[PDB]
């Protein structure tokens, strides 16, 4: 359907630059301006500069017009955006979003489909694979009535990870925390409410990757 | 570079019942006679979705119960009436000229009755202890109102130091919220001690809720 | 087709252009150049643009507002 | 990016005497980023030009400011329209209180009519609307950097010009109804042109459209970006050396009358346009017609014309560029003749080629054409 895919997210080094991607599809790429919006981790959200394609008629945020550069792609339906000299007031989600129907300014008047985001972060510290520790009792109890595991992941960097229960399955039992930051690590955990019954004779093996340092780890709860 | 103002900041609103969120502006947003003000919705770890635009048009999958009203400076959105989902942090945008601004964001809380917090406490794991380092988790569950207290105890001795925590976001299926409370030590402190208590303080408990277990557990 | 057939309107003018309808720019940067005085001193230069006369002659641009008459400069 | 450049009287000689020896009325932009304390204009620095000026007896219009709803990203200086109308006022007074107290003043030299430059430019005209002789605004088609060959062939492209004009009319009829309105400063593409495009016989669909529609839709002057310079959008190279657009704009300009008239096909990509026949050509006399037309398609067309002009001597002059390099070409040919200066005091003459009487008029894909219509005996015209 109309739907905007954004590139990996990235791990750059302070003053060094990058290219995010957002490739457009389910619609003509060349009748519709593009927006990009910077998102703090958690502190709000803001407007950076929409780009024509067809036309090229470019339009910056004051603030992040020596920053950022917005190129569009018309052979391949893409668009992008160069951040150079970058700090960690530029570590943050970049989305990219869509809306104009038209070449005229005039015509752009909201942003109907976003992308899903980049998450950029800026520190030279570097980049370590989690460990997974498996938490239950010793052995878990069928005495447990519902049986709530968990799965315990330490001392990672950078973002994200991704954690599911049973390749997918369990679902709507799961609470996957927010990672809290150790000085130069990551760390997180989940739990998952399951009944009595699949415990004793069913295995639970949660399923973590950490794509930056390429791990898949599966860990059978016993 | 109109200034986007965002009245409440957050408010706890009641399932069933009407949300009313206020945007306001500096100069004003209107051309000819279209008031360009557009409200998104920032779901917790999603991008913003087009609720309404112009002020007062509906976007497509957008509930008929969302209604954008105002004009000039004064803009308005109303919810009704208030479901689990809503929850979420609602941003109004002005498209009237270059360089679009963004209001502050309203986060919406569902007043749900209260519920208590489904606590669970897990002893470090057999690889993690090999490894030098032992970490004791409690989850601490579906729970509301968001406040809530964990005093970690070690053989009877509150532990303030080496503890690590994290609060989800508003759950939009329950509207509950959860926690995890995390403790870590090295190896030669966790050999020293026998019992490791989590206790929890919320509204609902008279008195904390305790969730314990010995080192010597099988 | 290749078969085109127009329809006109010829009863009354509809607008009124200047004669100089059809004008012209030098962009004000071109004054920071060291031969300005060469360049648009050349005869051939002035031949062609005569042949654009009668037009305006719009001296401007972004150096508009970045340029400062200096009555002491030669 | 930019910073302050001084300029002399011996500038401002050179440039006048060019204008004055080329038979061109001048028409000067004052920098309008000059402030006071109040940020009000600081009136002194054009004090010190118009009195040189007025010194030497030189014939000059004026404007003020570039592109103001730039100044913001140029400068770091916000004026909003209000102001900037109180600035003209006060050149107004000094213009008036000057030995040429009847020299016209233009402005704002707004861009492409955007929400944020047709606000500045509505709060311009309430305050200052009273003492400009005409309406500028500014208007490009694409961004040179990134313009593309099919673009400058587009109609959808050469459309949008449409209610860019539409959108200064409704602006101008709000405020000053009747204020003639001016195209300051356009061209193809921005920020210096588009390399191998904007100095191209490809240029001159966008370039004779838009004298077109200009015309048609009420615009009454309009000012190509540049005559010469530094940016692919000259009609005169480095080297002094014509470029298609230049030969374009003569032959308009020896064959297009002043009146302004209607032509249309029946049926987008073929374009249209007529006026009288400029009578100032002794080939012809009072009645004539001049069409021009552009072919946007791929294939030759064929034009026929209506009652009673369908049987009359027509004179063809059609532009092809000169080979190999098709539109992307910097040499044209009028009816297959190669266009080249006689030598460096001497244009060459331009030569029709007379059709049969009651022939259709063949317009080949990817080329633009003026017919003159003889003994037309128009009564408009006359
Ligand atoms: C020529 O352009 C084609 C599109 O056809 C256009 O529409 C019809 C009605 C005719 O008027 C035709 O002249 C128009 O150009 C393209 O699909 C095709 O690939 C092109 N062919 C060539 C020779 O390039
Ligand atoms: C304008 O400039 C003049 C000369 O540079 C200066 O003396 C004057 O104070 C300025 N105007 C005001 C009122 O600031
Ligand atoms: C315009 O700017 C002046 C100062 O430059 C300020 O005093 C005035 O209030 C402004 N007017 C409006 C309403 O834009
Ligand atoms: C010169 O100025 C006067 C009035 O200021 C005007 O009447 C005359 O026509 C001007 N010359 C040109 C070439 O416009």
């Amino acid at each position: 359907q109309v739907q905007l895919q954004q590139s990996g997210a990235e791990l750059a080094k302070p003053g060094a630059s990058v290219r995010m991607s957002c490739k457009a599809s389910g619609y003509t790429f060349t009748n519709y301006w593009m927006h990009w919006v910077k998102q703090r981790p958690g502190q709000g959200l803001e407007w950076i500069g929409y780009i024509n394609p067809t036309t090229g008629y470019t339009e910056y945020n004051q603030k992040f017009k020596d920053k950022a550069t917005l190129t569009a792609d018309k052979s391949s339906s893409t668009a992008y955006m160069q951040l150079s000299s970058l700090t960690s007031e530029d570590s943050a989600v970049y989305y990219c979003a869509r809306g104009g129907a038209g070449y005229d300014y005039d015509e752009d008047y909201a942003m109907d489909y976003w992308g899903q985001g980049t998450s950029v972060t800026v520190s030279s510290a570097k980049t370590t694979p989690p460990s997974v520790y498996p938490l239950a009792p010793g052995s878990a109890a069928q005495t447990n009535s519902m049986v709530t595991l968990g799965c315990l992941v330490k001392g990672y960097f950078p973002e994200p990870v991704t954690v599911t229960w049973n390749s997918g399955s369990l679902s709507s039992g799961v609470h996957t925390f927010p990672a809290v930051l150790q000085s130069d690590l990551y760390t997180l955990s989940s739990s998952v409410t399951v009944p009595s019954s699949p415990r004793p004779s069913e295995t639970v093996t949660c399923n973590v990757a950490h794509p930056a340092s390429s791990t898949k780890v599966d860990k059978k709860i016993v | 570079d109109i200034v986007l103002t965002q009245s409440p900041a957050s408010l706890a609103v009641s399932l069933g019942q009407r949300a009313t969120i206020s945007c306001r502006a500096s100069e004003s947003v209107e051309y000819f006679g279209t008031s360009y003000m557009n409200w998104y919705q920032q779901k917790p770890g999603q991008p913003p979705k087009l609720l309404i635009y112009l002020a007062s048009i509906l976007e497509s999958g957008i509930p008929a119960r969302f209604s954008g009203s105002g004009s000039g400076t004064d803009f308005t959105l109303n919810i009704h009436p208030v479901e689990e989902e809503d929850a979420a942090t609602y941003y109004c945008q002005q498209s009237n000229e270059d360089p679009y601004t963004f209001g502050g964001g309203t986060k919406l809380e569902i007043k749900r009755a209260d519920a208590a917090p489904t606590v669970s406490i897990f002893p470090p794991s057999s690889e993690q202890l090999t490894s030098g380092g032992a970490s004791v988790v409690c989850f601490l569950n579906n729970f509301y109102p968001k406040d809530i207290n964990v005093k970690w105890k070690i053989d009877g001795s509150e532990r303030q130091n080496g503890v690590l925590n994290s609060w989800t976001d508003q759950d939009s299926k329950d509207s509950t919220y959860s926690m995890s409370s995390t403790l870590t030590l090295t190896k030669d402190e966790y050999e020293r001690h026998n019992s490791y208590t989590c206790e929890a303080t919320h509204k609902t408990s008279t008195s904390p809720i305790v969730k314990s277990f010995n080192r010597n557990e099988c | 087709q290749d078969v085109v057939d127009l329809d006109f309107f010829t009863q009354e003018p509809l607008h009124l252009v200047s004669p100089s309808f059809l004008s012209v720019t030098i962009d004000a940067n071109l004054a920071t150049d060291p031969r300005f005085l060469i360049l648009l001193g050349s005869p051939k230069l002035r031949t062609l643009a005569r042949g654009l006369s009668p037009a305006y002659l719009r001296f401007g641009g972004t150096k508009t507002d970045f340029l400062i008459f200096d009555p002491k400069k030669e | 990016k930019f910073k302050n450049s001084t300029y002399s009287r011996s500038s401002v000689d050179v440039l006048y005497t060019f204008a004055n020896c080329s038979g061109l009325d001048l028409i000067f932009g004052l920098n309008a980023l000059l402030r006071t304390a109040d940020l009000q204009w600081n009136s002194s620095n054009a004090q010190l030009l118009l009195d040189y000026c007025s010194s030497k007896g030189y014939n000059i219009s004026w404007e003020l400011g570039n592109e103001p709803n730039s100044f913001l990203k140029k400068a770091d200086i916000f004026i909003n329209g209000s102001q900037l109308g109180e600035d003209f006022i006060q050149l107004h007074k000094l213009l008036r209180k000057s030995t040429f107290k009847n020299a016209k003043l233009y402005g704002p030299d707004v861009g492409q009519p955007r929400r944020k430059t047709a606000k500045m430019l509505k709060s311009f005209l309430k305050a200052g609307g009273e003492v400009i002789d005409s309406v500028t605004w500014h208007h490009y088609y694409l961004n040179g950097r990134t313009a593309t060959r099919e673009d400058f062939l587009n109609p959808d492209v050469l459309d949008i010009f449409i209610s860019s004009v539409q959108k200064v009319f409704q602006v101008v009829e709000s405020t000053r109804p009747g204020k003639k309105v001016w195209l300051g400063e356009t061209s193809s593409a921005y920020g210096g042109g588009a390399p191998l495009l904007s100095d191209t016989f490809a240029a001159g669909f966008m370039w004779l459209d838009k004298l077109g529609l200009s015309a048609r839709m009420g615009i009454e002057v309009v000012m190509r970006q540049v005559f010469f310079g530094a940016g692919n959008y000259h009609l005169v190279d480095e080297n002094f050396d014509p470029l298609p657009d230049y030969w374009l704009s003569l032959l308009f300009k020896k064959l297009v009358g002043t009146k302004v008239l209607m032509a249309s096909v029946q049926g987008r990509k073929l374009r249209v346009y007529l006026h009288c026949t400029n009578t100032d050509n002794p080939r012809y006399k009072e009645g004539d017609l001049t069409l021009y037309a552009i072919n946007l398609h791929n294939v030759t067309k064929y034009l026929r014309l209506p009652y009673p002009f369908s049987n009359k001597q027509v004179d063809k002059y059609l532009l092809r560029p000169l080979g190999p390099h098709g539109l992307l070409s910097k040499s044209v040919q009028l009816n297959g003749l190669t266009l080249k200066m006689v030598d460096d005091q001497t244009l060459p003459p331009l030569m029709e080629k007379p059709l049969r009487p009651g022939s259709s008029l063949g317009l080949p894909a990817f080329s633009y054409s003026f017919f003159v219509i003889r003994n037309a005996k128009v009564a408009a015209c006359i």
